[PDB]
């Protein structure tokens, strides 16, 4: 049964999202919320920059700068190593 | 060790530049951008990674700084409107001799 | 490291393409579509897949955008009525050299 | 083994200076400054890398000390307001005869 749950990948994914939330909590709460709403983590809806601005009271360009900060500070190899192994 | 390209020639010791061999003085940050620009001659550079490496990550300023800097580079070295440092709409800039 | 198919030649470094050796400039998203095609030359691409990957996931528009774009690629590179960029009704688009 | 530059000439054995052939006494820590400055003659010197090499890494003072030191270098030899020890805003100083 292809659709049957392998029961290992699901558990792995549970710890995987645990690792994700732990890593993102290292980042600033504002940046954490930005990326969460950016890729649809709390919900299933990734959101456009204007939604992030209207929920943060900021312009879309500043959210672009925030995204730059997020994925730059994310490339810092301490995060890179602890998230790379999980694949 | 000197970095040269077409008509732009650079020296890494005193950080001056030869534009077709005639002297030219320039602002420091503009030299930093041109030094990025010459290491990756023929490689496209986008505003984000230029801001990341040449500019300080803590740059909370507005984005017009880099286009103004490229404008200074234009008026300093590439006087003609058509120039070697090309601008890519929403993709950034690149160094290449016109074909 | 450059990507080639038939007569189409790609340089990923400074973002320009060759179609049997005469210059060409092309729009950014159309460039990305061509990149997705050549990197999957030998594999058919399905439209929802393309709007998923090359296009941003939040795309809430209609579908006709992708056919307009591929029409741009055809009129740019495959000017002839028969093309190297074939079309499958309801399956998407693909890059085949005709047999 | 003696090092000379234009009119500034330096001896490594007894730490004394001729300015266009005229001997002038100088401070010890200030002596180290031009020793760097001629050992990198024609090279731009920046205050940080002066601080690390010339000065001890335990230096807990401010940045005005080197500026006053350079001003001291101005008034001793290159007394003119326009001087061979040129000033780079945020990049430091360079040894060169004016063009």
């Amino acid at each position: 049964d292809s659709e049957a749950v392998v029961a290992v990948d699901a558990v792995s994914f549970t710890l995987l999202q645990d690792q994700l939330q732990s890593v993102l909590d290292t980042l600033s709460e504002r940046e954490a919320g930005v990326v969460r709403l950016r890729f649809g983590l709390t919900d299933g809806q990734p959101r456009t920059l204007d939604e992030i601005g209207q929920v943060y009271g900021v312009t879309r360009e500043r959210i672009r700068q925030i995204e730059s900060k997020t994925m730059s500070k994310l490339r810092h190899p301490s995060r890179s190593q602890v998230l790379r192994d999980y694949l | 060790v000197r970095l040269t390209f077409a008509d732009i020639e650079l020296d890494e010791e005193t950080h001056e530049v030869w534009k077709a061999g005639q002297p030219v003085s320039l602002s420091p940050t503009e030299f930093t951008l041109l030094r990025y620009f010459v290491i990756n001659a023929g490689t496209v550079l986008s505003k984000p990674k230029i801001l990341d490496h040449v500019w300080r990550y803590d740059f909370g300023g507005d984005v017009n700084v880099v286009e103004s800097y490229v404008s200074y580079l234009r008026r300093k070295i590439d006087t003609g409107e058509k120039r070697l440092l090309h601008t890519l709409r929403g993709v950034g800039y690149v160094l290449r001799e016109p074909r």
